[PDB]
RNA sequence: CAAUUUGAAACAAUACAGAGAUGAUCAGCGGUUCCCCUGCAUAAGGGGAACCGUUUUACAAAGAGUUUUU
């Protein structure tokens, strides 16, 4: 359910924290099987292995 | 097609007699490959090792024709003879379940017949198949093999040996099921499990040849009983299917055509491979890779004799040839886990085999491709 | 294409930069699919982030080295 | 693999898991997978049960990559079978 | 793939790398594995050094955006 | 007796020495290992080296039978 | 292959093997596999350079995890 | 197999590899232990309702790293102590 | 709806005709992909691997929601 929760939520405002602590916010366009994350409206292509966790918004 | 492909084997296989002691498969290939593409070469020593025989199976009929022009040519200092292999093939069945190609070869060695080729069947679609074609070197030798081996009792099995001709094949003793003449009746009550009542209730459909009632059903006071009924002709079984969902006494019975063992075992394996359960799965292991010619008895003998497993520790052995493997179902998960460890890397039929879970078997197969 | 550049760098000097502050300058002998690199007569550097002058030469290698491509971040042809 | 089979033989045995973060958890091995994740039932911590972060938890799943040691008792292992199995695996050890 | 590097084939991109290093340069080319050819490359460490023409291994790339 | 791992199976049932992440060393009788260098040691003795200020402590653990996750293992030899 | 041919032609030579932690092993390369696991005879252990303080001298073969090997080079 | 089925839609204690806890309810998970949990909070304020935690960062449903002041000093001290 | 466990018993002699084996038993029809061989790096042909659509299922009872070898 994680991966398909990301590809079928193709468009929501999400809050990624990267492993260096370097936080990032924006709207997501595409998710890979590896959980690569392509985004815009940013504070970008992000390698999945470079994610710490993702705070989400909706439900 | 039973005369077509037989005329093709006869048509494209040649026998070479009197090759030099030094001639191996490679040299036979090198000598005959100019005749045409060769599918296979077997070389065997003569009885007294003074010369060699070859069986050469050519790709096309043109190869056999070209090969025969080499008859009576000289190889080394040997005058060779090349001929169509014809009327030189035996069909054998009901040898012991653990007889192997080496074992069959030793049988002919014992009655002094050189065997050029022993061909055993694939167990892909039926695990119980057990027969062999053997090409020998003369029609005389084939008739002698029949004379000495047809009817021989060996290790409890009375061997069947025939000059091979598929047109003369016997009706199997289980032919009624193959032919669609056996119905299975299910969900009878114990009160209804009686051959006379069953003949009376079903004989209107047609002449009944036989009724088989699995034993132990009345004696254990089963809720539901099953019975099998064989009709003399397929039309009778088909009309007997009318009784499905009908009432017999106070029991709604189900009636269907009896399934055959290979179908039933394969659906059992399909259930196993698709399982996401764990009580059943944790009691089994896989062995792989295995030839699709290796039968479950052969694997069982390996578990008892080399690994020293007790016969009553093995619940079931099923082939999974689509992954070059076999499943061994044991009685509990701890024994299964220990067997997984004991068996991995053991040697079977001179080759190292691996053990693992089903996913290990699948991964190994995918990785080899 | 990156790999065509790397291929075209064989027998030239190359600078191999790791994920850490470490680099190896040397003659590129060859590489494989996982971009493991064969270097000839490699200099090994530890690199100071602030001042490239207070960099530290860790060792002078002689002969050939296999540098695992696990850690290879950046390839600079010519050093 | 090998240790997967080893632990499946130790299922229903009481073990002590020491983790990379130094927490030790005594418990009953209930399941294991190809990554050597462990499901321990009825866990209890050793010596320093001082971590009210745990002990009240019925059954825990342990990520195999966070384990440092798994302590067992000699009664629990056939060392002949373990050494022999290793040698058989070892022939097969370039993965 | 997921991020089409072609739109960036002639502009300056910023690329973060696994070990903490940050790199800025003009994207000259790439492959399906996201290996990159960068020109006028400057390398920052965690402090800038100029390196010119370089090849970055796609395996250690952790984030990409426009410069 | 070919890959280094195979040579390690020659040390099975013999006394081994293991250096671990976290300033730690083990000695025990080698019962098992895989290609990740996970290891089962019997009659083991762990030794943790720590820094008390000026540093030098040496604590010790002993155990009958112990699984060791390969990813903490940095080197193996004999005592 | 150039890398495997290299491993082939350093079996038996004295080498330096530096780990990702920066620990450096010198000695005779008894064995290496495709994963760069290493066995070394007559191995010394230094941090970064042979010129630095000696950490261990080994009297039998030392085994090294291929996942931690950063480089192997002729000494 | 050791799956997280039995733990679905239930309150859980999570230990992260950094050595921080989270209390949550796990709606979904994959074979890489990516925790899809809801109603998360520190073991003690709720951080978010609905978040994806990455399997690499799950320790258990200090930190797991054992990096030290590079250790080599300790090893040479240990060497000379046995000399 | 499916998955699991069950009612429950798979008889009838083990065998009883080659990859010439088969029931979607490992199929058929329709379509997509990938690999290998020969071949002019053509074309065209062939033989080894996945996938999607569809065609198919005795009964009852329960019950059922590139991260992991630092
Ligand atoms: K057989
Ligand atoms: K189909
Ligand atoms: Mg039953
Ligand atoms: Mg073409
Ligand atoms: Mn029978």
């Amino acid at each position: 359910l994680p991966l398909y929760l990301l590809t079928n939520a193709k468009g929501q405002q999400m809050q990624i924290e990267l492993k260096n602590g370097e936080i990032i916010q924006g709207i997501l366009t595409n998710v890979d099987n590896w959980m690569n994350l392509t985004l815009s409206n940013v504070t970008i292509y992000i390698r999945g292995t470079f994610i710490k966790f993702i705070k989400l918004q909706d439900n | 097609a039973n005369e077509a492909l037989t005329r093709n084997r006869e048509l494209t296989t040649v026998l070479v007699k009197n090759l030099p002691k030094s001639y191996n498969q490679n040299k036979v290939y090198k000598y005959f490959k100019h005749c045409g593409p060769i599918i296979h070469v077997d070389v065997a020593d003569s009885l007294k090792k003074n010369f060699r025989f070859a069986r050469i199976e050519f790709a096309r009929y043109d190869g056999a024709l070209a090969a025969i022009t080499k008859t009576h040519k000289v190889v080394g200092q040997n005058e060779i003879i090349v001929s169509h292999l014809t009327e030189c093939t035996l069909w054998m069945t009901n040898f012991p379940p653990s007889y192997t190609q080496r074992n069959i070869r030793d049988l002919l060695q014992d009655i002094n017949v050189v065997a050029l080729s022993i061909r055993l069947p694939s167990l892909r679609f039926n695990t119980s198949r057990r027969f062999a074609y053997i090409d020998v070197t003369s029609k005389e030798d084939a008739r002698y093999c029949v004379e000495k081996l047809n009817g021989l009792k060996i290790e409890g099995y009375t061997l069947v040996t025939k000059v091979s001709n598929p047109l003369e094949k016997s009706k199997r003793t289980d032919s009624a099921t193959l032919e669609g003449r056996e119905i299975m009746i299910r969900n009878l009550s114990t009160e209804l499990l009686d051959e006379n009542l069953l003949r009376e209730s079903f004989e209107g459909f047609g002449s009944i040849e036989k009724i088989n009632i699995p034993a132990g059903q009345k004696e254990h006071s089963f809720n539901n009983c099953c019975a099998f009924m064989v009709f003399e002709n397929k039309d009778s079984a088909e009309r007997a299917l009318q009784m499905n969902r009908s009432l017999l006494g106070n029991r709604e019975i189900s009636v269907s055509l009896a399934d055959k063992k290979p179908f039933l075992e394969r659906n059992e394996v399909k259930r196993l491979l698709a399982s996401r359960n764990s009580k059943e799965l944790e009691t089994l292991i896989c062995l792989f890779p295995l030839s699709d010619k290796v039968s479950p008895s052969l694997i069982c003998q390996f578990l008892q004799e080399e690994i020293h497993i007790n016969e009553k520790d093995i619940r079931k052995i099923l082939l999974v040839s689509d992954f070059n493997g076999a499943i061994i179902i044991f009685r509990d998960s701890k024994f299964a886990a220990k067997m997984l460890m004991i068996l991995n890397g053991s040697q079977f039929q001179g080759k190292v085999i691996r053990s693992g879970t089903i996913n290990d078997m699948k991964r190994y197969y995918n990785n080899q491709q | 294409l990156p790999l065509e550049v790397i291929d075209k760098t064989i027998n030239q000097k190359v600078l191999i930069v790791l994920q850490s502050n470490r680099e190896f300058e040397g003659t590129l002998v060859g590489f494989d699919d996982f971009v493991n690199v064969i270097l000839e007569d490699a200099v090994e550097w530890l690199i100071d982030p602030e001042d490239e002058s207070r960099n530290e030469k860790v060792m002078q290698h002689h002969g050939r080295m296999l540098l695992s491509g696990n850690n290879i971040a950046i390839l600079v042809p010519g050093g | 693999m090998l240790f997967f089979s080893f632990f499946k033989t130790l299922v229903d045995q009481e073990v002590v898991v020491e983790l990379k973060n130094d927490i030790e958890i005594k418990g009953t091995l209930q399941s294991v997978d190809q990554f050597l994740n462990l499901k321990l039932d009825n866990i209890s911590c050793t010596d320093e049960k001082k971590y009210p972060h745990l002990g009240s938890v019925r059954n825990i799943f342990i990520r195999g990559s966070t384990v440092r040691y798994v302590y067992l008792n000699k009664n629990m292992v056939d060392t002949n079978l373990l050494q022999d199995a290793t040698r058989r695996e070892v022939m097969t050890e370039r993965k | 793939a997921i991020l089409d590097l072609a739109k960036y084939k002639d502009s300056k991109i910023r690329v973060k790398l696994m070990g903490g290093k940050l790199v800025i340069g003009v994207l000259k080319g790439y492959d399906q594995l996201m290996n990159l050819v960068l020109d006028d490359t400057v390398e920052y460490m965690s402090n800038a050094r100029k390196l010119g023409l370089t090849v970055i291994r796609g395996t250690i790339l952790v984030s990409l955006s426009s410069a | 007796m070919e890959t280094p791992l195979d040579l390690l199976k020659l040390n099975l049932d013999e006394r081994v020495y293991i250096k671990l992440r976290g300033a730690r060393t083990l000695v025990g009788t080698l019962q098992a290992f895989d290609s990740h260098c996970n290891i089962v040691l019997s009659d083991a003795v762990e030794t943790i080296y720590q820094l008390n200020n000026e540093e030098l402590s040496e604590s010790e653990r002993r155990c009958e039978m112990v699984f060791i996750r390969g990813d903490t293992v940095t080197l193996i030899s004999t005592p | 292959s150039v890398t495997t041919e290299f491993l082939s032609d350093i079996i038996g030579k004295t080498v330096n093997v530096k780990l990702a932690s920066g620990l450096l092993y010198s000695g005779r390369l008894e064995s290496i596999d495709g994963f760069m696991n290493v066995a070394l005879s007559s191995a010394t252990e230094h941090y970064e350079s042979n010129n630095n303080k000696l950490l261990n001298k080994f009297n039998s073969d030392v085994f090294l995890r291929g996942t931690q090997v950063m480089y192997i080079s002729e000494q | 197999s050791a799956t997280l089925k039995d733990y679905l839609n239930k309150r859980v204690v999570i230990i992260k590899v950094d050595g921080e806890c989270l209390i949550a309810s796990l709606n979904g998970f994959d074979k890489n232990t990516n925790l899809f949990i809801t109603n998360v909070f520190n073991r003690k304020e709720f951080i978010c309702k609905a978040q994806l935690l990455r399997g690499s960062e799950i320790a258990l449903v200090k930190d797991t790293k054992n990096k030290i002041e590079n250790e080599h000093v300790i090893w040479e001290k240990v060497y000379e102590s046995k000399t």
